[PDB]
């Protein structure tokens, strides 16, 4: 006979998220095989840990052609006791914005682990430099100087026969977890500064273009992880 | 190590800067099975096609502005001899056959010196339109030649200018805001792809595999893969430095298999 | 599995809940590989 | 620490590579594409067919065209525009004018995080009213197929064709939902977030793919044309990846700084 | 006790094509058995294959009689550089209309596999001759030349003994399956055109007939197959 | 390759036969005659009974008849006429006249698919209300017998016979649907598509089946012949077959080149 | 089969979901022999 | 036996009254080296050269006088497209080569009637400027 049961306060509700099936309309398809195409992708921490590049404001020097946001950083020659460039382990900041990891990150509400920035110097071959690269966990004031730099996380590069350097950024939080999106500013959503500083003024010969630049890469170190997806931002249609 | 020669059929290119074959998702991309859709003997490859073909690109000079481009569409600079991209007995089989499935061994030479500074982006793209303008009608050769470089622009960022079909007077105009074929300059490196950069190399390799939204596609019409050729650092030099460098490329096709032979393709 | 948290039973079977490819008969790997 | 970005391949470290630390435990998978894609979002808002409809004509339409526009839903994440395979999305900013204005569909956050080439997956229907105690039913037709037009008399009554029929008709009761799940029905392997080819030899769009679908759905109200209503009713249709797959790393959206 | 549930948000539901049964209402019925009756069917594909004449529209110049559609076509004495007959391999053209395969076919979305051409010669046996009948994939322009119909999938079939021979056009295509409709042109659901050429004309003794006929049949070929149920054409009845 | 047709028999080649290549392998089974016709597809449209009808006479029929047209649904694929069984089928072009305009029905899809000689199935009914929060019952007697009309007294109201009795009778809740599995149950073993016989020795109509259904369904509103109502309310007949079986080769209708 | 998904479960008995016949105690075949 | 049909990559051409094929020198004329006078790695046979190509050459008429003749130069018909011999994918192979090497599989189609009468000599004739 018949089964007694209790249907509870939430029948017939629609859950958007519900972790289960529905009922199949039309059944029994069978679909041309799908072995012949290389390249699937199993988890978007794939991508997120591809390198791309980053973004700056070219300094106060535009080009003609509107939004002049440029991948790199060229390296004056007047000496400067402060950093190059330099920008916030947030998540959310527009350096980040048009980088796999960040675009990726920005659809989640948390991540946890290492952040990796490479750089590649693209100036000539008979040019010779050293750099300073420093990461700084969050304190009153931003660090500008060379002696303060030096005081944090910091390895020195030197231009050579290689042209790149990583450096990851070590997880340093007082959460397992940390904010993907700095809402509100907090030890949990900003997490101090990277920064850049000429240790060594480059050095050239007569006849070689001045400025070399050096391109910032940004992306998930392998212990990079994202948690709980979140609403997109739509509005890259309009 | 850095020195190194590839042969196919009577053809061999070689480079004393090698940075090593980038190849795509698969450690071997030249491995590939007969199309399943097609019940027709294919024809395969044959010593006159398993070769490299070369063509030329248009010059770098120190004007092209970061992220500005230029595109090979594959196999569709075959069939334009872009570039002076004659495709020999490749290209008469291409035309004759309704489908084409195959790979791709590329490498773009462009040789700097020790004294310049810059550096390309050099990708192999899947399903662009970036050969295309947005009136809907391919480039021809005449205007590659008179643009030289495609600008980076909203357009492209957008995909707001790619193909589209117009709706007729019975629909009022919409405003185009985006398109799914947007090129977004700062993600290209998450294609299969190596960096010309003048201090290290004069010459970049990239091995892929044959994708497709089906197991083979149509000879005349497909263009699965794209050469895409970038500035992310400006070209720089001091006066008495050879200016304007020029750039060429070499595409190999790997594995083809044809099927649907037919007489010559004819424009309808 | 995907977004589901069903262990116990599956009521309609595999071929019409889900659709299958007909025959011609942890570890993230890499999507490039420098040779 | 060392290495050449030029190669094409830069390895992920972590804090004791160059520094001094260990490695983060793993906190979560939720960035596997399978359990990322498999959950619900808004795909398009469609008008509920009162009669046998006349299916929006192929482009280009010339003024003067009689058809039934904005109740036809192409399933698909890719844009949509008058129920039909689009290639660039828009919108009115001006609504004001002269001209139909063609109804439009992207969705939204797949595209946010389709960064790949190729998809592929089963469809979860669910259809939602955004009306008051409406009773409709929902009709759908596979990729590659179309809508039966017209009607039969039954009792002086005209009851479209759509009515019956060999696809899926899922009559809602009174203010109920209709939902369900359909196959990967295309004739493609594949769907293609962004194409490069072209469907036809002559006069065809390049980048415009002809089958990247579920098929395409509509809604009706469970009537004959005769007790037709003058105010139009609009249904809200949900739209679920199962089984997701993807293929060939791509790019996201760009994301202005202005 | 009464079992907790939580019915979903389609509960109340009709669905049309719901792979399951319903309640039995008058139950425990025994039938007359069926043992008896030959000829069970049980699949529509044993119907596809039985080859039924195909329809043309008789060469500008049709019989007082309304409708003049042929099954067959008449070989004409005077030599020319074009097809005496040719279609498009689109299932939905008018030329399989009546034929089994296209009436069965018309009624699913896809196909996948090899459609069969028979072709029965219809004139004296004191006749001689051959033809050459050919396949050609999609193209620009449709093939109208021998030269050209010679390049693709031919055969060249020559008048004797046996009356008939079957062509298969071979199923070539970019996808596993194709539309079997073709309400939008496309290489998806146009995949060329089969014509006939006559080789060398017919041959024929002194007090023959002149003009035999040949009949022209389709099939669906041994690997064909058809998917996804569609809604049926009713226009049948008007 | 070399064959003769006027034999009766032509084997199904494949693309190897004449030329080089292999066979394409299956994609799928859906002409599977079981598979296909199981699915619902609209049968017919009929009026709700309000009180105890009179069943339409036999043909032929003269003016000045009193009964009840319209209510009663022949479960059959086959042509039907008045609730009766028939050959020819028709519809009205000209629904401008005198004289009442006989329902007509008949499963286009069935027959746009039956290449077969005899059928045989269960059938699967579902009712579904045409009207706003309806509520109705569905009746049904076997194929052979016949509606029980009249009707009781109690309390002084009129309750129809057809509210009791032995055969299945299914009250939908107000608003809801009615559902149910129906086994064959003729006295004929298959159901003729098309029929060559005759059921009578004398005036008999050749190709008429006497019993080619599954019996004959109607709806009534589980209400009083007092509380009888003006605005009459229509339902909709779904059905489908179960353990459909078909025999002996037959052809398709006949599709116009107009 | 048919056009049904259900593999687990079928409460009512086989003689009352369908009709049997009474007693009177891949591989597609063709419907005509040439002999 | 006299009916036969031969099958070559995408073709096939059917006869209902061979008289069987005749071979040359060798009992199987399809069997040959690489050319011992090339270092390079020659192209072989491809499916889309695996077959056969049809041309026409002129009418037979009751004027036509005993030994008047028609030749077709091969692979010279190929290059010229005498008859409408169009080589397709194997003209294109052979206008980008320098050297080539082969055999030829020939058929010439005729058909008459049992009231016809008269006799034609079909002959593969080596080293000759008959065009
Ligand atoms: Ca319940």
């Amino acid at each position: 006979g018949p089964i007694p049961t209790a249907p509870r306060e939430n029948s017939l509700m629609f859950l958007s998220t519900l972790p289960d099936d529905t009922v199949p309309a039309y059944g029994n398809v069978r679909t041309p095989p799908v072995n012949y195409l290389p390249g699937e992708i199993t988890d978007l921490l794939q991508l997120a840990r591809i390198p791309t590049l980053m973004a700056f404001e070219r300094v106060p020097e535009p080009v003609p052609a509107s939004d002049t946001y440029v991948p790199y950083v060229a390296v004056p020659t007047q000496f400067d006791d402060r950093p190059l460039i330099s920008f916030p382990i947030t998540l959310s900041d527009p350096v980040y914005q048009n980088t796999l990891v960040g675009a990726i990150s920005s659809n989640f509400a948390n991540y946890r682990g290492c952040i990796q920035i490479t750089l590649t110097f693209c100036g000539p071959m008979m040019a010779r430099g050293k750099f300073l690269l420093s990461y700084s966990p969050p304190n009153g004031t931003q660090p500008q100087t060379l002696s303060e730099a030096m005081q944090c996380t910091y390895s020195i590069w030197d231009i050579g026969l290689n042209s790149s350097w990583t450096f990851v950024v070590p997880y340093i939080s007082p959460s397992d977890y940390r904010e993907t999106r700095a809402i509100t500013n907090s030890v949990y959503s900003a997490d101090g500064w990277f920064s850049l500083h000429k240790l060594t003024k480059i050095t050239l010969p007569p006849d070689c273009p001045q400025s070399p630049c050096i391109l910032f890469f940004a992306s998930a170190g392998e212990d990079y992880t994202l948690r709980l997806p979140v609403d997109c931002n739509p509005s890259y249609v309009f | 190590d850095r020195v190194t020669t590839q042969t196919a059929g009577n053809t061999a290119i070689n480079t004393q800067s090698s940075l090593g074959v980038l190849c795509a998702y698969v450690e071997d991309p030249t491995k590939s099975d007969p199309p399943s859709s097609s019940t027709d003997q294919p024809t395969t490859t044959f010593t006159a096609i398993d070769r490299w073909y070369t063509g030329r690109l248009n010059s770098w000079t120190k004007a092209v502005k970061t992220f500005s481009f230029q595109a090979v569409p594959l196999p569709g600079a075959f069939l334009s001899r872009q570039g002076g991209l004659n495709g020999g007995a490749f290209t008469a089989t291409l035309h004759r056959h309704f489908l084409m499935k195959c790979g791709w061994q590329v490498q773009v030479q462009c040789n700097l010196t020790q004294f310049h500074q810059g550096a390309l982006l050099v990708a192999m793209v899947p399903e662009t339109t970036l050969d295309v303008k947005p009136d809907g009608k391919a480039k021809s050769l005449q205007e590659l030649n008179e643009e030289q470089w495609v600008e980076m622009s909203d357009d492209y960022r957008t995909g707001k200018n790619m193909p589209f079909q117009s709706l007729g007077t019975y629909y009022r105009p919409p405003n185009w805001t985006w398109g799914p074929n947007f090129i977004n300059p700062y993600q290209v490196t998450v294609f299969p792809h190596q960096i010309l950069n003048a201090r290290t190399s004069t010459s970049v390799d990239i091995n892929v595999p044959y994708i497709g939204e089906t197991p083979t596609q149509s000879s005349e019409t497909q263009n699965s893969w794209t050469l895409l050729v970038m500035v992310l650092v400006p070209l720089d030099y001091k006066e008495g430095a050879t200016t304007d460098p020029e750039i060429t490329f070499s595409v190999r096709p790997t594995s083809p298999y044809f099927n649907g032979l037919r007489n010559r393709y004819t424009a309808g | 599995r995907g977004n589901n948290g069903n262990m116990t039973f599956n009521y309609y079977a595999n071929t019409y809940q889900n659709s299958v490819d007909f025959s011609t008969s942890g570890i993230l790997n890499p999507l490039g590989y420098l040779k | 620490s060392t290495d050449n970005a030029e190669t094409g391949v830069i390895e992920a470290g972590n804090t004791d590579t160059d520094f001094s630390g260990e490695l983060a435990a793993p906190g979560s998978n939720h960035t596997n594409v399978k359990f990322l894609f498999d959950r619900s979002r808004l795909l398009n808002v469609i008008k509920v067919l009162e009669k046998d409809a006349v299916f929006p004509r192929p482009f280009p339409t010339q003024e003067g065209a009689q058809q039934d526009d904005g109740y036809f839903c192409l399933l698909t994440p890719r844009p949509t525009v008058a129920s039909r395979p689009a290639t660039r999305f828009g919108l009115y900013a001006n609504p004001s004018g002269s001209g139909v204005l063609a109804n439009t569909s992207l969705d939204f956050n797949f595209y946010s995080l389709a960064c790949f080439t190729y998809f592929r997956s089963d469809l979860e229907v669910t259809v939602v009213s955004l009306e008051p105690d409406l009773e409709f039913a929902v009709g759908w037709f596979p990729s590659g197929s179309e809508y039966q037009a017209s009607s039969f008399v039954y009792d002086q009554l005209h009851v479209p064709f759509h009515f019956t029929g060999r696809t899926p008709r899922a009559f809602a009761s009174k203010g109920g939902k209709v939902s369900f799940v359909l196959p990967w029905n295309s004739v493609s392997s594949v769907l293609p977030v962004r194409w490069g080819g072209a469907s036809k030899l002559s006069s065809a769009t390049r980048g415009l793919p002809a089958h990247a679908d579920w098929g395409t759905i509509y809604a009706f109200v469970p009537r004959p044309n005769e007790k037709k209503s003058t105010a139009v009713k609009h249904v809200a249709v949900y739209i679920r990846y199962k089984n997701a797959r993807a293929w060939c790393p791509s790019m996201l959206p760009f994301r202005s700084y202005k």
